[PDB]
């Protein structure tokens, strides 16, 4: 069912918008823990492929998410409380031309050999609508989902890798998309016709910049003591 | 020989060690 | 570098920068908010120059 | 005395001031908000977004007088000229006694029942008397009120569900000796002293973080001047300084940029998105003096 | 225009709704004053102050 | 004095016209020892009350 | 010596103890007699390192 899980020093991405160069950031935020256990999903993990059933994971203060895939079996994701039509959650689904983004009471409709089906005949109270060109396109795939001050922002990168399951260097996370939604967003589960779930927790990261606008390198303040004395030195050298 | 008449031993220490105020200007000169 | 870093810090103040305060708020506030800064700054400059 | 004296400090001031925002033609629809068709209770009440506008409060100054127009984080004045990343509006009718209990960090009962503000709020109340516009002398039911709440409520949270709250720990349904009925609904006649009295209040919420999204006020765009001492305001960052032609590689994402130290270095147009580096002449002056015993020249 | 402290203006002239202007034209006219004698029986909020 | 200061009675007790508290924090006052808790009730006027 | 015993002064607060303020006050006024008793313990740290 599920895997054995494992450790990360990924998922870091760019707090914030203001640009730096060639600068050691120290910033608190909420990020996925350095070789914190993440659970592997065996695709589909627990559920079959072929069955119906799912995960429906908790939410807890944010999540990081991966999946390399070819086939695009995943198409997107929902973020609610209940999950059951009697308060509004969220939509992601991205049908490879436009994702679209919906906030309306929806009621599950036990959608998923690669059969395409619509979903949510009950859709009642509509508040949010938004869409956009494509969320996931080898590619990794990453994304970081984070909902706090009412807003809900994913955060993604994609980078191809041939050999292997995960790079062995660094790539942050460039911001997709921050939409001022509201929903508390206790739980979610992902929709799929292979995936990767962390979640994020409050943490003190040293980030590197280059010379261009980009982060190549983050250490865990609080996952041993060297990390430690490399933040309270502002240095990746001791 | 060199530009500056500084013995050689004076420019190994001038090495070693290291108009505007491009840095930590904010009234600070 | 502590001294110029000193200037981002709040001390209180709703805001860091001072433009802030003077573009939001009436005198009567901006007063108080700049008054804060104030004396973050001047505590800032007595601790450098000692 | 003989010697060299450092007097004051030269700085060299701005010959021109340049506001840049983007071309949005929008007008934010304030008083449409505030001019509902039928308004929401403070028992549940209209939270409506409003965005991609031009935040005219000008619109408002015409649209009525107001019994209350207060400002806590900003001045009443100054909101045509501040840009506004996340301008929530929150609408309802209230009673006239509990108008002064919306305010930020204050104890009342409507606080902590059925709407209350953050301690750290930022934004603005307004308020009209209702009884000349919508008050029947039947009463009209957009006033709802929860008369008791079983716990207090946090800054902008909403309940609904309404549920008999019990004297002791005994289930209680319609007996009043135990019950406490949550709701008042009521429909008040223009006739009731002013503490009863209907108020159309609406209450806009400010998030200011430099104008991701903008929602800029009605500001009047100017040409963009480079290489001279100018009094920039970029998107709501106001400043003095020269701005000159970056060779930054940003992301398409940022916006700002910063320095080691957290002095803004550089800044997006918000109309031709070119990245321009923000460069601060100031200095010491010194007096040398020969004495004035000697002579009154000096350089 | 909102006044300065201890400002007095006295001189009545109709606040226009737009830019043309406006004479005894309710739909956009604003009357500048709402000078009203007020009976012993109004309201608390209504009755006079010295 | 010499018993339990309950203030949850207070609160099933009735809906306050006012309910403030000064030195010490509405919610906490079950959870504080108060060494010599006076109470002085009357009737007054609503005009007075603030 | 001197250094501890600036711990029991308030410097204007209500209380010397913090666990004081935090068990009495809600945040927003707690707030400002914390700020009071930083801005006291402060001073005495920089005293003494000075
Ligand atoms: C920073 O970005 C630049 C491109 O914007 C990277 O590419 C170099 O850019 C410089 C610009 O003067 C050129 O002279 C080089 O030839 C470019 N190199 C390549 C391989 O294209 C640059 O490498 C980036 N910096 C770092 C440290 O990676
Ligand atoms: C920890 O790290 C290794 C990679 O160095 C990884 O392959 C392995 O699965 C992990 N072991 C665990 C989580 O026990
Ligand atoms: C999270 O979802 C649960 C579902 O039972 C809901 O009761 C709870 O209120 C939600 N969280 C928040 C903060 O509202
Ligand atoms: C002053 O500027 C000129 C060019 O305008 C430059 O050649 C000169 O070196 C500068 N002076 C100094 C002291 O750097
Ligand atoms: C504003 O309210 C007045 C009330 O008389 C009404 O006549 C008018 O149509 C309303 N306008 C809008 C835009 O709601
Ligand atoms: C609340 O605002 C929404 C915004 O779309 C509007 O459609 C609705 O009529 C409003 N309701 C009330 C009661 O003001």
């Amino acid at each position: 069912t599920t895997q054995s899980y494992t450790n990360f020093t990924r998922g870091v991405y760019y707090p914030d918008k203001v640009f730096r160069s060639s600068v050691l950031h120290l910033t608190q935020d909420l990020f996925l823990p350095f070789f914190s256990n993440v659970t592997w999903f065996a695709i589909s993990g627990t559920n079959g492929t072929k069955r119906f059933d799912n995960p429906v994971l908790p939410f807890n203060d944010g999540v990081y998410f991966a999946s390399t895939e070819k086939s695009n079996i995943i198409r997107g994701w929902i973020f609610g409380t209940t999950l059951d039509s009697k308060t509004q959650s969220l939509l992601i689904v991205n049908n490879a031309t436009n994702v679209f983004i919906k906030v309306c009471e929806f009621q599950f409709c036990n959608d998923p050999m690669e059969s395409e089906s619509g979903v949510y005949s009950s859709a009642n109270n509509c508040t949010f609508e938004y869409v956009s060109q494509p969320f996931l396109m080898k590619n990794l795939r990453e994304f970081v989902f984070k909902n706090i001050d009412g807003y809900f922002k994913i955060y993604s990168k994609h980078t191809p890798i041939i050999g292997r399951d995960f790079p062995q260097g660094f790539s942050a996370l460039e911001p997709l998309v921050d939409l001022p939604i509201g929903i508390n967003i206790t739980r979610f589960q992902t929709l799929l016709a292979d995936y990767y779930v962390g979640y994020l927790q409050p943490r003190t990261f040293l980030l590197k910049y280059n010379e261009n606008g980009t982060i190549t390198d983050a250490v865990d303040c609080a996952l041993d003591p060297l990390s430690e004395t490399k933040c309270t030195l502002k240095s990746f050298t001791v | 020989s060199k530009p500056s008449k500084r013995s050689p031993i004076e420019d190994l220490l001038f090495n070693k060690v290291t108009l505007i105020c491009a840095q930590k200007f904010n009234g600070l000169t | 570098n502590t001294l110029v870093k000193q200037l981002s810090s709040k001390f209180g103040a709703i805001s860091s920068v001072l433009n802030d305060i003077l573009s939001r708020l009436d005198p009567p506030e901006a007063e108080v908010q700049i008054d804060r800064l104030i004396t973050g700054r001047l505590q800032s400059l007595q601790t450098y120059v000692t | 005395e003989k010697g060299i004296y450092q007097t004051s400090n030269f700085r060299v001031q701005p010959t021109e001031s340049i506001v840049r925002f983007p071309n949005v033609t929008n007008l934010c629809p304030f008083h449409e908000v505030f001019n509902a068709t039928r308004f929401a209770s403070v028992y549940a009440w209209n939270r409506t977004r409003i965005s991609n506008c031009v935040a005219d409060y000008s619109v408002l100054y015409n649209f009525a007088p107001f019994f209350a127009f207060k400002c806590y984080g900003v001045s009443p004045t100054k909101l045509n000229d501040l840009c506004f990343t996340n301008v929530y509006a929150d609408s309802f009718v209230i009673k006239g006694n509990e108008v002064s209990q919306i305010a930020p960090g204050q104890t009342g009962n409507i606080a902590d029942y059925n709407y209350k503000l953050p301690d750290d709020f930022t934004g603005c109340v307004i308020a009209w008397n209702s009884n000349k516009l919508d008050s029947k002398h039947s009463g009209n039911y957009d006033y709802w009120y929860r008369s008791l709440r079983k716990s207090k409520l946090k800054p902008f949270e909403r309940d609904i569900s309404t549920e008999i709250y019990q004297a002791g720990n005994k289930p209680c349904k319609g007996k009043g000796p135990n019950c406490y009925f949550p709701l008042e609904s009521y429909g008040f006649r223009p006739t009731y002293g002013v503490g009863h009295q209907p108020y159309r209040v609406v209450v806009l919420s400010f998030e200011l973080l430099h104008a991701p999204a903008t929602v800029c006020g009605p500001k009047k765009s100017t040409n963009l001047v480079k290489n001279k001492c100018v009094n920039f305001n970029f998107n709501g960052l106001t400043g003095t300084g020269v701005l000159t032609k970056s060779n930054k590689k940003f992301l398409p994402f940022q916006q700002f940029g910063r320095d080691i130290v957290d002095t803004t270095d550089a800044v997006r147009d918000p109309q031709t998105l070119e990245i321009l580096d923000i460069t601060p002449s100031f200095g010491g002056v010194s007096v040398i003096t020969p004495g004035t015993n000697t002579s009154n020249q000096v350089a």
